[PDB]
């Protein structure tokens, strides 16, 4: 399977299917096999590859969608994050 | 059924799917596919545990209702470097700062 | 444009909540004006009386956000086959992260207080525009 990387500004490397990392616009111009990241901390990008297999998994799907969380701490960064890399 | 989980040695994270009913050793494979280096230079663990090649992922604990996509189960990781193996050590994520005023 | 018909033809209807949110069911008016009904709880459900033609939508009741009925944004009550009703399962949108992340920083900031927000302006525009069911039927035409 391809997997890309994506790296915080922190030096967190996050390790994910390509397929998943493309539901970002953003990402896709970035790539077209490693991205880094200097504004995103690890804190918010971690969850930003959550929102992936998220989305991915109950895109098109019947069963019942889950909320997808967000602690209050991180919201206004993950939003930042979500804005830049239009997901 | 399918777990979502998160491989993490040090500071990689590997986010990845697999069955319940899969083996310790058959995701040894999948992290061998990605990071290059074979089962026997990997050790995981749940929490502190060493897991067994053996077993299934479901039998550690890995179950479909607990790694979930939005909020997947850890897996540590160790290498073998020459000899020994490394104490398993995994890098913290970053701290959220503080509430601004106007979100408390 | 989009507006209930006046069929007059009976179908009864279940909705049903699956979503985590308080649902606020809207009906469609003959003149195309939203009118709203009672709440339902989340993983509650009510058997109703609607009529063929007709048209719903579903909301968060406290912050308006989109909820999805049968997979689509508009209800139609249909024909009942063999006396059953029609269900109309409610259910979460896959919200973008980006407005997944409005809802919940709208949820702990006061309107009042978007604009001290440390966010391009842009953002704060993306908040002060919250989800509104007149804004979703101009959309809709
Ligand atoms: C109990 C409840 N909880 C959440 S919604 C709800 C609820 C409560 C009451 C009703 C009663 N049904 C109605 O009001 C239906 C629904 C919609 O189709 C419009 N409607 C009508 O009866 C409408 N009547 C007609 O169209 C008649 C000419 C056939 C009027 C009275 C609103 C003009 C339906 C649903």
């Amino acid at each position: 399977m391809m997997y890309v990387k994506l790296i915080s500004s922190d030096g967190h490397e996050f390790i994910v299917k390509r397929e998943h990392a493309l539901t970002s616009g953003t990402i896709k111009a970035m790539l077209s096999n490693e991205v880094n990241f200097r504004e995103i901390p690890s804190h918010v990008l971690s969850k930003v590859c959550m929102y992936f297999t998220y989305k991915v998994r109950y895109t098109n799907s019947s069963t019942e969608i889950p909320e997808f969380p967000i602690a209050p701490e991180i919201a206004l960064e993950l939003l930042m994050a979500a804005n830049f890399l239009d997901c | 059924m399918d777990v979502f989980l998160m491989i993490r040695r040090h500071k990689t994270t590997i986010f990845t799917d697999a069955k319940e009913s899969s083996t310790v050793f058959e995701l040894k494979r999948i992290v061998e596919g990605i990071l290059k280096r074979p089962p026997d230079e990997q050790r995981l663990y749940k929490d502190d545990q060493l897991l067994d090649d053996g077993k299934t992922l479901g039998e550690c604990g890995f179950t479909s209702q607990t790694a979930r996509p939005q909020a997947p189960a850890t897996v540590g990781l160790a290498f073998r470097a020459d000899d020994t193996f490394e104490a398993l050590c995994i890098e913290p994520f970053s701290s959220p700062p503080e509430l601004p005023d106007v979100m408390k | 444009v989009l507006r209930s018909v006046n069929s007059r033809e009976p179908s009864q209807v279940i909705f049903c909540n699956r979503s985590p949110r308080v649902v606020l069911p809207v009906w469609l008016n003959f003149d195309g004006e939203p009118q709203p009904y009672p709440t339902l709880p989340p993983g509650t459900g009510r058997r109703i009386h609607s009529y063929r033609g007709h048209l719903w939508l579903f909301r968060d009741a406290g912050t308006h956000d989109g909820l999805l009925v049968n997979q689509t944004e508009l209800f139609v009550p249909s024909l009942n086959v063999d006396g059953q009703p029609i269900f109309a399962n409610i259910t979460l949108p896959v919200y973008t992260l980006k407005e997944r992340c409005l809802q919940v920083v709208r949820s702990l900031v006061k309107p009042e207080n978007y604009r001290r927000l440390d966010i391009v302006r842009s953002l704060y525009e993306d908040l002060e525009d919250h989800p509104n069911v007149q804004k979703d039927l101009e959309r809709l035409t």
